[PDB]
């Protein structure tokens, strides 16, 4: 075929031979950049000349046979050419245009599917609506922002991967096929696109635009949503503003916040622990966001917070080298300063054992509402300047700007013992009590600070002690800014040293982080959180421990099923079934434990009505001494923060809601997850051919017979071993897998011996 | 009376002491129709009725 | 999927006499009529219709045993003479979704004397006013109407 | 089988059941009927059934 | 407290014969009832 006659043909000459043999497929990108031609400077001039041409398109061979020669009136559409460097025939824009009016027609079905992104942009703004302009002063704070809405924020190895098994089904790399977790989105696509005739190239990068996050610097001055800054051009000016929405669909992920709550919690727990630092790394190993270990997104999501922070020190990685106080991100910017032990008498004749810096040091800080400047001498409050939207937010910004300071003239002017405690009665450190103590109220300290005056100029005012606007006086360095001030452009991430304590110390002698500083707010998760951890329910509650106690059910099916069939017993006083006793009532967990255990007797005894959905459901409650009884139950109680909740034994329950229709099952909302089956005759050989679950074993093996490729493996017997062409033309040999374990376990035994060991 | 401009998304009201003299283009067949019957009577903004 | 091989499915390799319950959920039947079914079942105790596209219910077999029968989310209509005798035992019935115009239609299920509840649901006749007291008069046998019973009472298994 | 107060007067003499046709019996809350428009009719017409 | 929370006057017809909760009767305070096996006839 042409294909192979062409590899023969540059087999013959002896260069083209060398370079075929010597270089390998892993550096053919390198000799892809090797092109001698030269790019044309100036295309615009080059295409206006060119169009003057007679035949200025280049077409391919084929088009002689579907695009006659001459048109009705004997223009020539293609001539009888070819390209400088190829067999491409010369056509005219006559062609292109004869073509789209008398050439064959097909249906673009898939054309909206592979272009969802465009059409999604069609359909935002042929539903939104419109506002009264209005003319102003405007000030477009700069900051990042989203692009391109309707992305699954995956990284870009995983777009590529998701890309290679959708349009090259059968040129897949080795770690698709040494992979287990085929995304739901592949399938997906897989499925959508079945009949496709667009180039397999134009789909790929469609899909890479269309799952890919992408992230922009701009001066905005309204919205920040991702759909808020596609229309940036048509909603904010220089001197005018346009009320407008978007009429599609928003996709706000709340990942975010789960991930907040389980490093709050994590911290929170392992600081009272002995070993916080294994202990925290154990945790973060074995525990589930949302059906997705959480390793992937601490290692993928942008998050910044005194906990992940801390989490990613004791993990190893990079930190902004800054800490947010008061809910302000500071950042250092001039300076440098030294960290001196000392202690301080407050005004309420409290002693505390402070911290403080020394030198000519100078931090930018942005908050939720404002943005401020700070220039701090030894301990000594130089300058302060502050811009924010409301004067509260002014207000809470220069009151954490001067316990930052910490300052020797507010430590007289403290009014009020300071002992906050936070929720978990750990004594907080003097700084953020001070905190606490100024934001509950700081006249008097305004009173005693310091009153100077201030010359008038443009752009700025003064501020008076009871936070009101002032040109002629105002505050000790306190100034504020009527435009507003563009926050910090760039982050220094540098080395820190971590210690057992969770406390982050830079590579000079200074703590940068702390548990401490981390909110002790309390939040929801709008997903489910999975542990596989020690006895760390502890802020869990009963609403999440049910849901993690069904998980932990569900994910070892197998071995419960087993042990259930064999050795119920066993099972029954299984150490992870404490928490579920603890929520039923100690007045009747024997009567339902006897009544379950009994049942199931029963269900053991008879045949052929197995119930999955039934074991799962009341396995739980068969983990206390079973005293005997009679009465039939029908709802088993189930205390949930001082509810009591029931469970129907037969049917639904909203504690416990599974769909047959989607298989799906969830308790109390929250999502729980999904069964492993699909025919009514236990078994799981029913898929769309899922072609994962396969292990190389060493170069190409001729025994076992001709090379297959990738598409037809399905054919395979259990454990049958062949040969097949994986990545970019590399033959290796393949088996089906027998053992139903995964690489994800491996080394964590070895891992917790070795551990041991060095400790 | 009151207009208003769904183009802009504007609102205006206009007082009848100047509806002696103005344009009859912005209001609908009948009421261009009443104020093209009405408009020689309108005395300093009050019709005359004997 | 189809009728017939969706019965075999849920058969699982065992004869049509040792079922007490069939799941037919999103099924599909031919001209709207039922298909498959057959006298040899004879053990049916729970069946469930949900979804199957059947125009009305003309080929029911003489499901003696059935008590809890289920026509759901379906476009039923016509006369239910055909469940009066075939089915003569009912008990448990749900016609939730179905199309029925109003009580004229629905009354040959007087005839089951053990008709322990019935539901409807986004029906016309539910529209009719005094549609719950109307039916209760002409099922008098009926005890629980829509999960509800003659004085809006849940009604437990 | 469907709701038609008006078919009472199908036996009772509608003079009778007189009240069933005065909807509101109070104060209704849009008031309908000033402005400028019904001032131009009204002068309108006042002056054209005197052509 | 050692039996089930309180329950609601509505929820009791799921209860089996002899079966016990802490039903909350009115006013603010709980009362322990215990589900009749029997049943009382009338004519």
């Amino acid at each position: 075929m042409e294909r192979i006659k062409e590899l023969r043909d540059l087999m013959s000459q002896s260069r083209t031979r060398e370079i075929l043999t010597k270089t390998t497929v892993d550096h053919m990108a390198i000799i892809k950049k090797y092109t001698s031609g030269r790019q044309e400077k100036n295309p615009a001039l080059r295409m206006k000349w060119m169009m003057a041409m007679k035949y200025p398109i280049t077409a391919d061979k084929r088009i002689m046979e579907m695009i006659p020669e001459r048109n009705e009136q004997r223009q020539t559409l293609w001539s009888k050419t070819n390209d400088a460097g190829s067999d491409r025939v010369m056509v005219s824009p006559l062609a292109v245009t004869w073509w789209n009016r008398n050439g064959p027609t097909t249906s673009t079905v898939h054309y909206p599917k592979v272009y969802k992104t465009y059409f999604e942009k069609v359909e935002r703004l042929k539903h939104g609506t419109f506002g009264p302009v209005h003319f102003r002063n405007q000030v477009k704070i700069r900051r990042r922002v989203d692009i391109n809405p309707g992305h699954a924020d995956l990284s870009a190895k995983e777009a590529q991967d998701v890309i290679m098994e959708v349009v090259f089904p059968n040129e897949v790399g080795a770690r698709i096929l040494t992979s287990e977790s085929q995304l739901t989105i592949t399938k997906e696509k897989k499925k959508e696109l079945q009949d496709c005739k667009i180039a397999p190239l134009m789909v790929a990068y469609m899909l890479e635009r269309e799952l890919v996050r992408k992230t922009r610097f701009l001066p905005v001055a309204g919205g920040t949503s991702s759909v808020y800054i596609e229309v940036l051009h048509l909603t904010q000016g220089t001197c005018w503003e346009q009320m407008y929405t978007p009429g599609g669909e928003v996709r706000n992920d709340d990942v975010d916040q789960s991930l907040i709550i389980a490093a709050r919690n994590i911290v929170r727990r392992a600081t009272v622990s002995a070993d916080p630092l294994a202990s925290l790394l154990e945790m973060c190993h074995s525990t589930q966001i949302g059906g997705v270990r959480m390793v992937d997104i601490l290692r993928q999501n942008p998050t910044e917070e005194q906990a992940v922070d801390i989490c990613k020190a004791a993990m190893g990685l990079r930190i902004s080298s800054s800490f947010s106080f008061g809910g302000f991100t500071f950042k250092r910017t001039s300076g440098s300063s030294v960290k001196r032990e000392e202690e301080v008498l407050t005004g309420n004749l409290q002693t505390l054992k402070i911290r403080v810096h020394e030198g000519y040091e100078e931090f930018t800080m942005v908050g939720r509402r404002a943005t401020a400047i700070l220039r701090k001498a030894t301990r000594r409050l130089i300058q302060l300047i502050v811009s924010g939207k409301d004067e509260q937010s002014i207000a809470e910004a220069i009151i954490v700007a001067m316990v930052f300071s910490q300052e020797d003239c507010m430590i007289k002017a403290v009014r009020g013992d300071l002992n906050f405690v936070n929720r978990a009665n750990q004594r907080l450190n003097p700084m953020h009590q001070l905190l606490r103590h100024f934001q509950k109220d700081a006249k008097v300290l305004f009173q005693n600070w310091g009153i100077e005056p201030i010359d008038n100029v443009m752009g700025m005012i003064g501020i008076l002690p009871d936070m009101t606007p002032s040109t002629e006086m105002s505050l000790r360095g306190v100034r504020v800014s009527k435009m507003g001030v563009d926050e910090y452009s760039s982050t220094e991430r540098v080395v820190v040293s971590i210690d057992r304590f969770l406390r982050v110390r830079d590579q000079r002698g200074n703590v940068l982080l702390s548990p401490e500083e981390v909110s002790e707010t309390q939040g929801t998760e709008k997903l489910t959180i999975t542990y596989s951890s020690s006895m760390m329910w502890e802020i869990n509650g009963p609403e999440s421990v049910l849901v993690n106690t069904y998980q932990w059910i569900i994910r070892n099916w197998e071995n419960v099923k087993i042990q259930w069939s064999q050795d119920p017993t066993m099972l029954y006083n299984k150490m992870e079934f404490e928490p579920f006793q603890s929520l039923v009532p100690k007045a009747a967990r024997g009567q339902y434990s006897g009544f379950v255990r009994v049942l199931f007797q029963q269900m053991r005894d008879v045949l052929g009505t197995f119930d999955t959905v039934q074991i799962i459901k009341l396995l739980p409650f068969a983990a206390a001494p079973p005293e005997q009884s009679r009465m039939q139950f029908s709802s088993l109680t189930v205390n949930v923060r001082g509810s009591g909740m029931r469970i129907v034994v037969r049917g639904n329950s909203p504690v416990f809601n599974y769909n047959k229709a989607t298989k799906r099952l969830t308790v109390l909302g929250k999502d729980a997850g999904a069964l492993m089956e699909d025919p009514d005759e236990g078994t799981a050989g029913v898929e769309s051919a899922v072609l994962r679950g396969f292990l190389i074993l060493g170069k190409e093996n001729k025994r076992y017979g001709p090379a297959l490729s990738i598409n037809e493996l399905s054919n395979l017997a259990k454990g049958e071993k062949a040969n097949v062409l994986i990545g970019q033309g590399d033959v290796v040999l393949v088996m089906k897998r027998k053992r139903d374990s995964s690489i994800l376990t491996d080394s964590q035994t070895a891992t917790k011996r070795i551990r041991m060991a060095i400790n | 009376y009151m207009f208003e401009s769904k183009s802009m998304k504007l609102r205006t009201q206009v007082p009848a002491e100047m509806l002696a003299n103005i344009d009859l283009k912005y209001f609908n067949k009948s009421t261009r129709e009443k104020i093209e019957k009405i408009r020689p009577l309108l005395i300093d903004g009050t019709a005359s009725l004997s | 999927m189809e009728m017939g091989r969706r019965i075999h499915l849920e058969l699982r390799n065992r004869t049509p006499s040792d079922v007490k319950e069939l799941v037919l959920d999103n099924s599909r039947s031919n001209e709207g009529k039922l298909e498959g079914l057959t006298d040899e079942f004879e053990e049916l105790e729970f069946l469930s219709t949900i979804n199957v596209g059947l125009t009305s219910i003309a080929n029911l077999p003489k499901l003696n045993k059935l008590k809890k029968l289920e026509l759901s989310d379906n476009r039923v209509s016509g006369g239910l003479e055909v469940l009066a005798e075939k089915c003569p035992n009912l008990t448990h019935l749900n016609l939730s979704g179905n199309k029925i115009k109003d009580l004229s239609t629905i009354e040959p299920l007087k005839k089951l004397e053990n008709l322990k509840s019935l539901d409807l649901f986004n029906c016309e006749v539910t529209n009719l006013n005094d549609y719950r007291e109307n039916v209760f008069k002409l099922l008098p046998q009926l005890t629980y109407l829509d999960g509800y019973d003659r004085d809006d009472k849940e009604a437990p298994d | 089988m469907d709701v038609n107060p008006t078919l009472l007067f199908l036996k009772v003499p509608v003079q009778n059941a007189i009240s069933t046709t005065f909807p509101y019996t109070g104060d209704p809350p849009y008031s309908h009927g000033t402005g400028t428009g019904y001032t131009m009719d009204t002068v309108n017409r006042t002056h054209k059934y005197s052509e």
